[PDB]
Order: structure tokens, then C-alpha cells, then sequence
């Protein structure tokens, strides 16, 4: 989860 | 505050905090703001570096092993909830490697 945090 | 515990605070927490990937672990996962409405049902013992840091600064821990278990909970929660190629898991994994190396240099209680 949480998407693209790079 | 044993010297192992002051090492957790002054060395382990400080080294991890400065890491470029550390910021998603600065504060409790906020399941409302991040729209993860299942999070607290899967993760029963949430933990984060900000809470660990506060517990160190206020002498909450009875032993460094309790501090380490909170770190272990923090990382494991991340892996329980997230998927193996998620950015958050790669960040946790990088942080965890430094964690393991840093606690390996923890001094003995004397």
C-alpha cells in the first residue's frame, strides 16, 4: 500500500 | 536509562532518522489520512520511530530489548501490511539493514 514514495 | 538504552537513542535512532527513506516511519501510520481503513484490524500493535524516540526520551523502556522489540514490531508491521515490491517495503528494508548493523555495535552494560 501507500503508493509511490520514491 | 541503561547505557544500551542511551545507545538506542543517541546512535540507533539518530542514524536511522537522518536516512532519506526514514520519513514514512517518523509518525504512526494514519489509517484515515492514507485511506487504509483495514490497517488497524490487520496491525494490532502499531509502532513507529517517533513513538520509539519519545519512549526513549521519557525513560519508558525498562531494557534495551524492549526498545528493540518495538523496532522489530515496526518493521514487521510494514511487511505484514504491504506488498514485496511496494516502495514502503524497499524503504523499510534499507532502514532495517542499517538497524541491524547499528545494534550489532551496541555496548555492553557494565
Amino acid at each position: 500500500a501507500k503508493g509511490l514514495l520514491l | 536509562k541503561t547505557n544500551q538504552l542511551q545507545y538506542m537513542q543517541n546512535v540507533v535512532v539518530k542514524t536511522l532518522w537522518k536516512h532519506q527513506f526514514a520519513w514514512p516511519f517518523y509518525q504512526p501510520v494514519d489509517a484515515i489520512k492514507l485511506n487504509l481503513p483495514d490497517y488497524h484490524k490487520i496491525i494490532k500493535n502499531p509502532m513507529d520511530m517517533g513513538t520509539i524516540k519519545k519512549r526513549l526520551e521519557n525513560n519508558y523502556y525498562w531494557s534495551a530489548s524492549e526498545c528493540m522489540q518495538d523496532f522489530n514490531t515496526m518493521f514487521t508491521n510494514c511487511y505484514i501490511y504491504n506488498k514485496p515490491t511496494d516502495d514502503i517495503v524497499l524503504m523499510a528494508q534499507a532502514l532495517e539493514k542499517i538497524f541491524l548493523q547499528k545494534v550489532a555495535q551496541m555496548p555492553q552494560e557494565e
